[PDB]
RNA sequence: UUUAUCAUAAAAUAUAACUUAUAGUUUAUGCAUUUUAACACAGAAUAAAUGUUAUUAAUUUGAUAAAGUGCUGAUAGAUUUAUAUGAUUACAGUGCGUUAAUUUUUCGGAAUUAUAUAAUGGCAUAAUUAUCAUUGAUUUUUGUGU
RNA sequence: AGUCGAAAUCCGCUAAGGAGUGUGUAACAACUCACCUGCCGAAGCAACUAGCCCUUAAAAUGGAUGGCGCUUAAGUUGUAU
RNA sequence: AUGUCGGCUCUUCCUAUCAUUGUGAAGCAAAAUUCACCAAGCGUUGGAUUGUUCACCCAUGCAAGGGAACGUGAGCUGGGU
RNA sequence: AACGCCUCUAAGGUCGUAUCCGUGCUGGACUGCAAUGAUAAAUAAGGGGCAAUUUGCAUUGUAUGGCUUCUAAACCAUUUAAAGUUUAUAAUUUACUUUAUAAACGACAAUGGAUGUGAUGCCAAUGUAAUUUGUAACAUAGUAAAUUGGGAGGAUCUUCGAUCACCUGAUGCCGCGCUAGUUACAUAUAAAAGCAUUAUUUAAUACAAUGACAAAGCCUAGAAUCAAUUGUAAACGACUUUU
């Protein structure tokens, strides 16, 4: 999908020896509503006793990050399992939206390390301003004025004629 | 692409070919009978790129593969 | 550096492959190798991001800061007077087969493609307009200088 | 990581006249012309309306921009190849048989013999526009002139790579013709 | 001529990739097609030469052992390196897909009328749309020479024959357009002439 | 969010002086001018761009639902000897027989009340069953008035 | 004798010289490193770790990602219509 | 009911290289040799005893590889069982 | 070079095997392809080509609703996904060569097309279709064509390849028929009542293609095989030979 962002809150349903059990919350990136509510329990079966049903999911909501046209560079903290090899990482991407730079992580982490997305865990995601971004492929996209004449298209192959007539001479200068 | 062949759906396509016989008169407007036509009707779209299926009257003998059928322009929405 | 199209703030780029086809946007910043920001106020496109493979580039830079809000791109977009010098850009006339040769109704076509016989029946009889070595005269031009007296003097026939 | 820019600018001096033309570089000076191409590396070569010339690579990966720092060093050899020339030297060490090398006109290739008291009269040609005359002013020395560095050097390793002693030891049979001096022809004295 | 398009579609093989031009042509030839691919010594193969050396040198050691004459006949032209492709992509064991290679004539060195007839480019199979920087390619020109094609310099001299008289037929035509642009002057006062075409074109005046 | 208004910040680049550098330039190795895509955060001023707070203009933004919302296109198909021993009829829909003004087109239409409801929804209030939480809210039985 | 191998063992000299670093150099000694500063001036050095690739990787008819062919893929991993 | 050892004859194929061609290394002075790489192109014998296969022995040889259809009985033979 | 340095390597050039590939050699798309020679009997009549064929019948193939046609005139001259391409200009120069200077194009809309790349037709009607419609007036433009000797010109398993296209000597006089525009005028045709018309979509006109007949002049007068022989050959055929 594209990994929207949620804030999912727990309960430990309130049995009589203790009413009002203490309401923990998470920050979950999942493609959909209901899979966000089951990451929550996989990440509750490590920190609190608390399973379903011994617990509840009190109000979650999908959140809609704050500035969708600022050009912030995210820095995510990560934990992932290899073939033999559960490892911490720390990765950085440039994106307008937070859930766009967690899904930027997955398709990159999954390619570069083979990393199937059930063995990746997000352990922090924050915007990191500048002059803290390490990660050389970010901090070359910093310096205004950035000239960069990569004459770029997809250059749609080829066009509406299969047997075209015109020999498309890319450069056009 | 599929918006192109979505134009022709419903048009009476015809497959036209020839035969040795006439065996028949000119009964309505003058008929020589050297030309055979199997009428049809385009039904739906097929490809993801503008090919198309058509159910005919009989069933297209498959040495007709690669030979021309004539999609008509009638019955026409505008 | 033959000063090609640069992706720089705000090099004015006309998009194709995506939903901003036919729109003249302005770059604002650079997100990626493959994406940019995009902000064209006068052409009607708010601040999106855009896949760089979809937008093609023109010869028009314009100066802002790279942190500019749209209102001052809009201030700059009119101040350097793009709107009048783009609809005369030397192959932005060749845009306008999009407004004239595209679909060119069949309340247009015949008239526009019947005069091509008018033009050509006056063009092929404008052939053998010959200088190349014959000159002079290439017999049987004893009869045809009478026909060629209707090119030169031309009173009345030859000659 | 497909980094953006890595450009070098060769510093063309006043006496030589260069031209990059669509990628091939034709540099004209004192000793001649060295018209050579780089239609395989695919940089963006450019004389920025000055004397100088600048290569430039956009979005090459890692191996690609290694090859920026060579084409700016191929060029400055073809600078020196046409103002000072490229001249190697050979010294022809031997143990008991004197290697009687010779060349002449024309027969400005070479004709060497008596390695190692073998009858095989070894003959080594030369690359075009490059000559061998035997060096005077020295016992058993040679001089390979020429402007193109690789048509000097490569044409002056053929005289080195044969002769080599075959089928025996090489740490005691040290005979052959080896390179001692890789010089200019003019600068500064010679 | 006249047909499902023409009775030919002439394709230049220059600068195209060997197997993407094959599966375009073997699909189009089953549509009822008639192509005629020329300059087959120019088809580019991907990978460098000692990749495709080895692969054509492995396809020729596949010969029958009982009697080698029955075994795979390994044709060594460039135009038969390509025609071998368009048989892997065609149902050649059927009476339908045997009439689909009998529309395919394939030539190498552009002869006899396919030198005046307009020949077209297949941009889906061009090299310099497909294959990256840094990536070496080959040509089937040198592959067939290094596997025994005895007519490489035959057709290179025949190319320079028809390259040479192309400059004679362009200098017939370069000045002839220069006559048309002078012939275009005398008609600007024809009657009301050009106005009806220029008001829909006008970008070429 | 965005556009927009606010107040200050604090100013990270862009218009906006003149260095130096660089080559190409002139004049006698320098100047004179020319491109600085060398371009001195090199300065002033501006963008109060950027930074802070706050509010919003057709109050701007999607997705997620529901409604017929308003349809336009096509496709294939259509049992039936319902008496060859049991409704073709209940439905609704058209064409004749109070009223009066209102309106509109004037050629139609057009609109209008009281005509009898329990009234159901709305409001107020009483009333009680029962409750998330309880200032309250949710009801429940209703009942009255409107 | 500073020096195959050293018990020791500091220091003096001094920005920087140690009972001392070097050729399978038995003495002195020659001789050079360590070191510092000159020089240039932006990042540099190393041990790991796991992706694809490689090497490892050797069988007898001719030959099999099923075939062709593919190499900004028509391969592999993550996804989308 | 698939003729069950071998040998003789005759093919081709494989490398897990004995020798030859091309090279690399050596505690490689020469000669002689050993190590390793690309390599299956041409070779890989005559005999005494034994039915055997490997076997050992004489002799040739600067220098005598190993194997595949348990190759091969309407090919032979019939020594072995 | 990366990696201020070294480095056979990353890009680039090289040296190089009894291997591999080819030549040389043996078989030959069994029956591939080119070149070539003859081309029948008769000589009364016939038979056999020339041949668009001229002369009709009559069919196929077709542009099939007059033409859902096409043209059988080009877009680099090592190559390179930024890569550069054209254009003048000045010099250079066989050459769009080379070089300089300046432009345009900014891998867009566009260019994958109609530059319909010697500039397509969609028609001479001056009522145009399943037939053609006539004549003046005025304006500019002003074609298309038909007869005689020398040269240069053109070959890739060919859609017709001893011919061939241009060009000069030169014969001659279409002065037959051009066309575009404006305006006038002269007729003829055309209508299948189907008012929810289609059907095994005829078919023409024309293009082209044979086919066969009575129709049309020209040209033409050879071989192979068997049988017999040979012995360069041989199981048999076959091959080599001879009248």
């Amino acid at each position: 999908g594209l990994l929207k962002e949620y804030e999912v809150v727990g309960r430990k349903l309130p049995s009589e020896k203790e009413p009002q059990t203490p309401l923990y919350k998470m920050r979950i990136f999942a493609p959909d509503n209901i899979v966000a509510k089951s990451r929550f329990w996989y990440f509750l079966r490590q920190l609190k006793k608390f399973k379903k049903t011994t617990g509840e999911i009190v109000s979650i909501k999908q959140v809609y990050e704050t500035s969708p046209v600022k050009i912030k560079n995210f820095g995510i903290w990560l934990r992932y399992d290899s073939r033999s090899g559960t490892h911490n990482m720390y990765r950085e991407y440039r994106d307008l939206t937070v859930g766009g730079a967690v899904t930027q992580c997955y398709r990159d982490m999954g390619a570069r390390h083979r990393a199937r997305a059930h063995s990746i865990q997000i352990i922090k995601v924050d915007s990191i301003p500048a002059a803290k971004t390490r990660r050389v492929h970010v901090k070359q996209f910093h310096d205004s004025k950035i000239k960069f004449p990569l004459v770029q298209r997809v250059h749609h192959k080829g066009n509406r004629k299969l047997f075209s007539f015109r020999k498309p001479r890319t450069y056009f200068q | 692409r599929k918006e192109h062949g979505s134009f022709y759906v419903g048009k009476r396509c015809v497959y036209v070919y020839k035969a040795e016989t006439k065996k028949c008169v000119p009964q309505h407007p003058e008929r020589k009978t050297r030309v055979r036509a199997v009428w049809g009707k385009v039904t739906r779209i097929h490809g993801n790129t503008g090919a198309v299926r058509a159910r005919f009257n009989r069933n297209l003998p498959g040495h007709a593969m690669g030979h021309r059928i004539r999609i008509m322009l009638y019955p026409s929405r505008i | 550096m033959p000063f090609e199209r640069f992706v720089q703030t705000g090099r004015i780029a006309k998009a194709s492959a995506g939903p901003l086809k036919g729109r003249l946007v302005a770059i604002v910043d650079v997100i990626d190798q493959n994406r940019v920001l995009v902000d064209g106020p006068l052409t009607g496109v708010p601040r999106q991001e855009y896949r760089l493979n979809n937008l093609h580039l023109t010869k028009y830079r314009i100066k802002f800061p790279y942190t500019a809000p749209t209102r001052i791109v809009r201030k700059a977009w009119t101040e350097s007077d793009l709107k009048a010098q783009w609809k005369v850009s030397p192959w932005s006339v060749k845009a306008q087969n999009i407004c004239k040769r595209s679909s060119l109704n069949d309340f247009d076509r015949f008239k526009l493609r019947y005069a091509k016989r008018q033009r050509n029946k006056l063009l092929t009889i404008a052939f053998n307009t010959l200088k190349k070595r014959t000159k002079a005269d290439g017999t049987p031009r004893v009869l045809k200088k009478d026909r060629r007296e209707r090119l030169r003097a031309e009173k009345a026939k030859g000659g | 990581m497909r980094t953006i820019n890595s450009n070098q600018c060769v510093k063309i001096p006043k006496d030589i006249k260069a031209s990059v033309k669509a990628r091939v570089v034709t540099i004209t000076g004192t000793r001649g012309t060295l018209k050579r191409s780089f239609k395989h590396l695919a940089l963006d070569m450019y004389m920025p309306d000055k004397r100088t010339l600048k290569v430039e690579k956009w979005f090459g990966t890692k191996k690609e921009l290694a090859a920026v720092r060579t084409v700016c060093s191929h060029i400055e050899n073809m600078i020196k190849g046409v103002t000072f020339g490229f001249q190697y030297k050979m010294r022809a060490v031997y143990a008991h048989f004197p290697i009687n090398c010779v060349t002449s006109e024309n027969n400005t290739v070479i004709e060497i013999r008596n390695f190692l008291g073998e009858k095989y009269i070894r003959r080594v040609e030369m690359a075009p526009g490059v000559t061998v005359v035997n060096s005077t002013a020295q016992k058993d020395e040679l001089i390979v002139e020429g402007n193109d560095i690789e048509s000097v050097s490569g044409s002056a390793a053929l005289i080195q790579q044969s002769t080599t002693v075959k089928n025996k030891d090489i740490r005691k049979f040290l005979d052959g013709l080896y390179v001692s001096e890789k010089t200019t022809v003019v600068k500064l004295e010679s | 001529m006249t047909g499902l398009t023409n009775r030919t579609v002439v394709i230049d093989g220059r600068g195209h990739l060997l197997g993407r031009l094959a599966s375009v042509v073997a699909k189009y030839l089953l549509q009822g097609g008639k192509v005629a691919v020329v300059r087959c010594e120019e088809l580019n193969l991907s990978g460098h030469f000692y990749r495709n050396k080895i692969k054509f040198l492995a396809y020729l050691r596949k010969r029958c052992n009982v009697n080698p004459a029955r075994g795979p006949f390994h044709f060594r032209a460039p135009s038969r390196i390509f025609y071998k492709a368009v048989r892997g992509m065609i149902p050649h064991k059927t009476k339908r897909g045997q009439a689909a290679l009998a529309r395919l004539r394939v030539f190498d060195g552009i002869p006899s009328p396919y030198d005046k007839r307009r020949r077209v480019v297949v941009p889906i199979a061009m090299r310099v749309l497909t294959l990256r920087s840094d990536r070496k390619y080959c040509q089937v020109g040198r592959l067939s020479h290094e596997v025994g094609w005895h007519y490489q310099d035959v057709i290179k001299s025949l190319e320079r024959k028809r390259k040479a008289k192309l400059r004679v037929t362009l200098k017939h035509n370069r000045e002839l357009k220069k006559l048309t642009v002078k012939a275009r002057e005398n008609i600007a006062k024809a009657a009301e002439p050009f106005n009806k075409i220029i008001k829909s074109y006008g970008y070429e005046v």
